[PDB]
This record gives C-alpha cells, sequence and structure tokens, in this order.
C-alpha cells in the first residue's frame, strides 16, 4: 500500500507537469500577427 | 491623344508609377491613389533611426 501511494504521488507530479507543458504548447503568435499586420499597412500606406 | 499606357517600356512603366521619377519607394497604377509615406517605425523612439538599405533583390 506504501508503495502504491508513494507511486501514485510520483505519478500523479509527472502529470501534472506534463499538463503544464501541453497546455502551454497548445494555449507569441499574437505578437507575430501584429508585427505582420502593422508591416502590411505601413507597406500598403508607402506604396499608397 | 492619350498619355499611351506604359504598358510597353519597362523604363516608361516605372516612369508612370513612379510619376517620371516622382515617387522613391512606391510604385502605383491607379490614378486614384492617395499618396502616403511610410509610417515612422515603432522602434525609432527605442533604437534611433536606422539608414534603410534598400534591398539588394
Amino acid at each position: 500500500i506504501v508503495n502504491l501511494q508513494v507511486e501514485m504521488i510520483k505519478q500523479f507530479h509527472m502529470q501534472l507537469n506534463e499538463m503544464h507543458s501541453l497546455l502551454e504548447r497548445y494555449s507569441e503568435g499574437l505578437v507575430a500577427e501584429i508585427e505582420r499586420l502593422r508591416e502590411e499597412n505601413k507597406r500598403l500606406r508607402a506604396h499608397f | 491623344f492619350s498619355f499611351g499606357d506604359p504598358c510597353g517600356d519597362r523604363f516608361e512603366r516605372d516612369t508612370r508609377v513612379s510619376l517620371f521619377g516622382a515617387l522613391v519607394h512606391s510604385r502605383t497604377y491607379d490614378m486614384d491613389v492617395r499618396l502616403g509615406l511610410p509610417p515612422v517605425p515603432d522602434n525609432a523612439d527605442l533604437s534611433g533611426l536606422a539608414i534603410k538599405v534598400p534591398p539588394s533583390v
């Protein structure tokens, strides 16, 4: 029972860390989109 | 009776889109274009004003 408890706690910790990493991966894009749209609007104004 | 469309000669085309070379960084075929200059870059207050090097292409 003690071994089971310790293993379960370790697995819970590992799974929590993995879930945190996965959520971080799946949840910079905004900044790049903003930069692209700013470049595009500046290009439009200069061309215009 | 028209200024012939500068479709043929690259020099004539650039002259038309540059307005006889008046345009510096833009080219246009539209006569109703509102002429604008490129906006001031956001980093000018942070990085100063860099000399824009024309792209080699």
